[PDB]
């Protein structure tokens, strides 16, 4: 015997609370990585496209 | 030789139940189906 | 023929007899007796149905066997539909998996209810073997006894089709009166604060119908949920309804639940709860210090004690008459006198246990009236608590 | 023949049609007041109208209350469920203390369900043509089932070998009996603690929907609860709410000791280990005291039942040694005396055999004197 | 408005000179304790002292919970206030040391107002024509725009149903929340598409929204531990990243304030972790409350100590005395409930209710104030008379008359 | 096969005759007439296959051999019969309950013999790339293979010439095939233990039947019903087994009350209870009771007391220990060894014999010197000497 | 306004001694306690040398001598330090043996020198042939970043890793158990033998080195006998960090048992503790440490107020007199004055009270 119980009804107020536009995070903290010394290389790789895109616009 | 050991199952069995929706729902309603479609190849070949 | 809800011990009553001027009667809605308890129950019921204050404890107590649980049963029967009534005991919160504080705040979550008014559209009709396949909408014709409708189908509705098929606004579901299919519906639905469990973890149905969850996530369930249910408050949307909690066996409960009840009633979302107490002076558990009532002063100052009086000769025979009216087999007037003398000398539940056996002896007799010798033989064969005390002089084991 | 059954000499209660309790009837000879008390209880169970009543049994250790409960369970048969439980079974480590007494009232109540189902007996061909001895029919088959008869409810392979007659579609009426706790475990475990809103709310409504019309049939059960004088006071607290319910079936309690101390308070004494609030809510049944004539009669009936014919002198020795120290010692003197008679070759048992066996084995009072 | 048990608390009434008024925000009494709690709320608002402890020494039934609520209302919503019941510590699956430490992390919080631009999705700009380069337009009620997005966002796009008429919320960290069925999809007046029918999302493309948000560190620990914390690797990493966030100029730390009730009913191992963890330099201020007096510390069975507090815990804690009152102001306090209730009372019923309040306790009269107004509403009286209160004093009994009977 | 002989492995069986009379010099067991007489009675009652479920307790002084008689019954019990020795302290678990462990102890000692029929053909295999040719003593026959047999031969590295057995279920047997580098009925009666209740409850069978509360509710009932059905259709019978309970006086009264009602069932095997001391209170209550056991369990069981040892029986046990451990003794050392063993325990005398044999084999001599065993006895102490020589007040 | 600004007794930086290990009267650290700070300097030099193992030092005295300040000074003057309480090892998921073992093994540090070869950068190919979007070099043998481990660089990395390699060997992945406590009682042979063999091979190969740690266990007046039986082997083990026990109470009955012993310890741990007793503060020492603590929050006092503050702190507790200047600075700020007075500290003493004031006034007992 595989009997069937009818589905328990719910309301529309329940799930639509935990959510909204945005603004609830900070940064990716739990992401293991090394780059011991390459920090300045990623710094240079962030400073250079500023000047690159400014030369592309102007 | 598991032939005689496993006898008849208990005579009652139910299934799962998705609760109804009468409002706006297309988000999780379509990522829960995707997250159920992720384990269709992973429980394959279990030798049982 | 056979149903689940049978005639039990406290199931013979069908509500609580109250009036507009709060004047109790001698026999109203099954409950007979306890006038001051009737007035106190009417005052606390009108105070709960008013719904202004929140976080109040009203205790009732007295001698064991005066029909104190039946007063709360009549309050719960005459409470009304669409109102959550939670009846817990002093032993339900004791669990080796979850904590007693988590179980008590889960009962507090079960107490307060939310009434939500919505309007849906439900389409009904009979399906006549349609939708020629993929080369994939096809058609759909429904038939009624007034007018038929002929039209096409949709795209994503082909999965449910793989007999009246009632489909809501959502994906789908599973003689007939007629009308337009675009029936619009209002569904006043009652939620027993299940908004926490639906987002607290995934697969909310297996955690909502049966338990297995741990202690709920702190700093997410008490401030955020309260702020959001305040956001759904006073904007034309749903409004909360404080339910009725009924607690049993408080005088043998731990002191930690007492300390939690000392500060749980002072919160904002605190339902009006009532509790029962049977024994008198009983030492509290956890410590070796004796105290009256089984409850310390720090909680007795936060509640009100309503004492109950025992029954008399005139009320006991009225209870016997209304239980004979509830049952089928009648008795003889001398047997009513003997049963009244038994109910006066002994407890009332002992007479309830005797009258069912007397009705079964009358069914063995295949008659409609219990005689005197039948209930005399039932009283002779069946012993009592005060009767079997003198038979324990043999010193059989210790 | 399975000789191991302990309390065995029972055909029923032995109650006559006129209400009188016959003494020499149905093996259990004696305890007239207990049989006249349980004659009302079996009518209460058979009538299926009133439920939620407690029957407490009291007396010395060894009056045969387990044989009385077995006689009630054999009078009711296999139709009425019978759930035995002792007081030590409710205690566990991972299972909470208030879980076994909650699930006893669900495992006691049964429901008869009659369902009409189909069987497709197709042989060999997702489109699977089911070949029979009548014809072939194609069916649309689900993408879930990939890997003779199948299981069509909501896939047994092979079944024959030639390289199975019958029609394509069939029907059959399966009539089974399912308990409510089996329904609860199937709800909790798809293809343990039960949450209250499902166990009390939805399951009772869907069982009403099955009874709702013709289909099933509700049959109450009998819950036998032994070792109540050493049960925790929290289980007593849950039992007070259990007796104050209309959906609870009949529960027969059994108490052993005369007076005890309630586990949980460890200071107050109480008769039969039960507090006054629970002892007020039970039906007191008291057993009688044994006589040596009925003692010799029941030892003779047990011996004639099992395998042994005993002469008069060894019956007198068994009656004397049961009058002195222990009736169950006279029960246990049957089989080693028969073994000694089989070793010595005697077809019966004389006084010397039971004398030597009583010289070998010791008593409880005789061990207390040493 | 659903008024709770006590709603008299709206302030504490402290002036600039540092005096205590006789009647301010329904808190009549204890001007010495008023100054003693003004000192500690000034210590909280000064944001320089962390690692202190306050005990409120008094008889049972004075109303120090209202004093702590007045502290919380003078602080308001800036300082996080999380009271803890003593029965919230005895857990079954989580040890009590971790529960107290997580409460200490619930105390400490920060505020780092920021920004976040919204994108909201056009209708149909499924253009995978490069995968590195995806062109997605936008059709809002204010108008239409276009944007080029790197391949990812698109990898989140093919995971969900991207069809004719959808919504695409794109966050700053590639957080995509999508819907289906918008604008218009009523082509041949056909059947259900089984979607969400929403009207036009009025609003422009480029807003610049600014939100001040208070973030607790325990929510941060829960969000970072999952995809009992280690006190060598996890909380030190949290301390380092909060130090970096406040040195770069993003977040602003606020002090933590806790309030614990029934402190003496805790275990002695909770005590030896409590007065060891409040000795840290990062420990928040916790106002402790002792309910009853001289009893036995839980776990000792012989050690006698006042207020159920051991000698190591009773030291380094400020103590504020809260004694009893005088009866001639009790009828004032009932009046403080009357303006809270909204129904005016008479003059002689106030005298009889004050007599009942000075008979046994004030809380008995405060609890009997509600059925007096209830019977006044039932019988039809616009005010509470003496007959209703003299009847409800005899109908409802206290603990003393229950112990007498 | 290298297993050291323990303190209870020095005997081989129990002394039994045609009239069931206890002997003195039979199979290493000396004396103890009445207790071994009752042990022979209950051993014949077990081996007869008639009844099971009588509670027998063995009491007496500490050191009379209450444990070695159980090993003598277990060795003389016979092969293909389960024996399980469990103490009171094993079922004190924090993961499972006491009653569940006692039901495991009860259902473990019930063996089920199940008969099966197969066919096994033995002969020389010649493979032709394919088909096979069996060269046997009876006939030399070429067989044609189907589909699954070729697959079963190709999944394994099958070498031609070895013995390949073809069964009804087609299960290969590779026994002694790499040592160098029709047969109608083989009735196999295999013995299984009834630990398959969670196999009914749970789903896994590998990790489950080797090393877990297992759905008590209606799990044992269906197993007992199918056992009763097998008992009929004579396909499966049932043999009992012996469960020794060691030092039952250290057990709670709740397990006693559970065993008072779990013994009345038909699935209760024979159990032999051990109790050492006399007047001992029950752990859990406040009242005293004889043998650490209340009146309810005392009414259920029977008590057999052990007779203390005599002088000549002690000398014969020492002679058995002399002839067993390969220790050649002198004739003047038996009186001194009996004088030591009379004032102390017997196992201390066994340890004295062992240490004297160690010192004598360090000397590499054949005979045991009286001065040697005197020096070994003077090297160590006794329990009364541990009471006596600790009078220096070393601690508090 | 950063996280730690001021707390309990921790304001001094490092510990203050000399070349002859003699404390001064006006220097860094506290004022007084010559023998206690001298023995603390001796055992801290023993920690800095690291010759033997199994060094358990007990500190005792009257309540109010500041053992926590001495522990923080030895921590700042110290290498992994760890200060735990008496209830952190008392857990429910773990036992009283595994948690104390994990508290012991956490202070041990390992310095690892690892030299790797890394060829990193941006792609400019696909399909096999490797070049860059370089500044420097070419010669094969778009936009994504690929790193290959054996431009080309031999990088040397110093790791300071605790013994939580035992956490990562038993685990399957390194993401879950590296953020919380972990599992139950694991294979102790895997903890002992394989770890000791692999660390011995790392010592023989010269790749990694080990350093011990310090564990400060405060408030050891309450402790179950399971830990006292564990410390019989823990102090007599092959390797163990140094332990500093702090016991405040003299005579206290051990929970679970019934005995009368000093410091709540048995005879087995009695001869295993280097016991250092303290001395209560005098008049000049209390006045000088009040002069030190006036410089904490930049609070100046009048001349006639130090005598009143020391007179209050002598009869009552010292920490009460430390809290008096903080409770009076706010009243002085509301007064709008740059100097406190006598009436201010008398008003603060009238507002806040101590145990000696509340002892007499609790005679109601209602």
């Amino acid at each position: 015997i595989t009997p069937g119980i009818c589905f328990s009804t719910a309301s529309l107020v329940l799930r639509a609370t935990d959510v909204h536009p945005l603004q609830r995070i900070d940064m990716g903290r739990f992401d293991l990585i090394g780059l011991e010394g390459r920090v300045s290389r990623y710094e240079a790789d962030t400073f250079l496209p500023r000047h690159r895109l400014s030369r592309r616009v102007l | 030789f598991v032939m005689p050991p496993v006898e008849a199952p208990p005579p009652s069995l139910h299934a799962c139940h998705p609760p109804p929706w009468l409002a706006p729902r297309q988000a999780a309603f379509q990522e829960q189906l995707a997250s159920e479609l992720w384990p269709r190849a992973r429980p394959l070949h279990r030798i049982v | 023929v056979t149903r689940i809800e049978r005639i039990g011990a406290h199931s013979h009553i069908r509500g609580l007899g109250l009036d507009d001027a709060l004047e109790p009667r001698q026999a109203s809605q099954g409950m007979v007796g306890q006038l001051a308890a009737r007035r106190a129950a009417g005052v606390v019921l009108e105070m709960i149905r008013e719904g202004k204050i929140a976080g109040r404890a009203v205790l009732i107590a007295g001698q064991p066997g005066t029909g104190k649980t039946a007063i709360a049963m009549g309050m719960a029967q005459a409470l009304g539909p669409d109102t959550p009534f939670t009846a817990i005991a002093g032993s339900e919160i004791f669990s080796l998996e979850m904590s007693k504080t988590e179980a008590l705040t889960q009962a507090f979550r079960r107490s307060i209810g939310v009434r939500i008014k919505e309007e849906t559209e439900i389409i009904e009709g009979e399906v006549v073997e349609i939708q020629i396949d993929r080369p994939k909408v096809g058609k759909l014709t429904l038939k009624t006894t007034e007018m038929e409708t002929i039209y096409d189908l949709g795209t994503k509705m082909i999965e449910s089709l793989t007999d009246v098929i009632t489909i809501d606004k959502a994906t789908g579901k599973i003689q007939c009166p007629d009308g337009e299919l675009q029936k619009r519906k209002e569904v006043v639905h009652t939620v027993s604060l299940h908004e926490i469990d639906v987002i607290n973890s995934r697969t909310q149905g297996f955690l909502a119908l049966f338990s297995g969850d741990t202690g709920e996530i702190k700093s997410e369930v008490r401030e955020q949920i309260n702020a959001k249910v305040a956001e759904w408050r006073e904007e034309g949307k749903a409004e909360i309804i404080p339910g009725v909690l009924f607690i049993d066996e408080v005088h043998m409960l731990d002191i930690e639940s007492f300390s939690f009840l000392n500060r749980a009633l002072e919160s904002d979302m605190a339902p009006v709860l009532i509790m029962a107490t049977n024994r008198g002076i009983t030492r509290i558990r956890g410590t070796s210090y004796q105290s009256p009532h089984g409850i310390p002063i720090d909680l007795l100052d936060r509640l009100l004690i309503v004492s109950t009086t025992p029954y008399s000769e005139k009320d006991t025979k009225q209870i016997l008459r209304i239980r004979c009216e509830e049952e089928d087999v009648e008795m003889s007037e001398d047997a009513y006198t003997v049963l009244t003398r038994i109910g006066l000398e002994t407890s009332l539940r002992y007479a309830i246990q005797l009258i069912t056996a007397a009705s079964l002896v009358c069914r063995k007799r295949k008659g409609t009236e219990v005689q005197v010798d039948d209930i005399k033989r039932v009283y002779s064969l069946f012993l009592d608590e005060s009767r079997s005390t003198q038979y324990m002089k043999e010193y059989q084991d210790a | 023949t399975q000789r191991i059954a302990s309390h065995s000499h029972v055909k029923g209660l032995g109650l006559d049609e006129s209400g009188l309790a016959k003494q020499a009837a149905s093996g259990l000879v004696g305890q007239e007041n207990a049989r006249e008390a349980c004659g009302v209880i079996v009518e209460l169970i058979k009538s299926k109208k009133m439920a939620g009543r407690a029957v407490l049994l009291a007396g010395p250790p060894g009056t045969g209350k387990t044989a009385l409960a077995l006689a009630i369970a054999q009078e009711l048969g296999s139709k009425v469920p019978f759930c035995p439980m002792v007081g030590s079974e409710v205690y566990s480590t991972e299972i909470k203390k208030t879980e076994v007494l909650m699930e006893n009232f669900r495992r006691a109540i049964g429901l008869r369900i009659k369902e009409t189902k189909e069987v497709y007996e197709g042989e060999v061909t997702v489109i699977i043509g089911l070949k029979t001895a009548k014809g072939t029919k194609q069916l649309k088959l689900d993408p879930s089932i990939f890997e003779d008869v199948i299981y069509i409810e909501a896939v047994k392979r092979q079944g024959r070998c030639d390289t199975p007659k019958g029609d394509v579609h069939k029907k059959k009426e399966i009539i089974q009996d399912v308990t409510l706790h089996d329904l609860d475990v199937a709800n909790a475990r798809p293809q343990k603690t039960e949450i209250t809103d499902k166990l009390r709310g939805e399951i009772n409504k869907v069982v009403n929907k099955y009874i709702d019309q013709g289909i099933a049939e509700l049959v109450p059960g009998v819950l036998f609860v032994d070792e109540v004088h050493m049960l925790d006071i929290e289980c007593f607290t849950y039992l007070h709410r259990a007796l104050e319910s209309s959906i609870a079936p009949i529960v027969i309690f059994a108490s052993n000791r005369g007076n005890c101390v309630i586990r949980g308070t460890e200071d107050i004494t109480s008769p039969h280990g039960i507090p006054l609030d629970l002892l007020d809510r039970v039906m007191i049944i008291r057993t009688m005291l044994y006589t040596p004539q009925e003692m010799k009669q029941i030892i003779k009936i047990r011996a004639q039942t099992e395998g042994i014919n005993i002469s008069e002198e060894a019956l007198n020795h068994l009656g004397e040694i049961g009058t002195k120290t222990t009736l169950r010692y006279s029960v246990q003197l049957l089989t080693p005396a028969n073994l000694l008679a089989k070793i010595n070759g005697k077809d019966s048992i004389e006084k010397e055999h039971v004398e030597e066996i009583s010289e070998l084995f010791y008593d409880a009072k005789s061990s207390a004197k040493i």
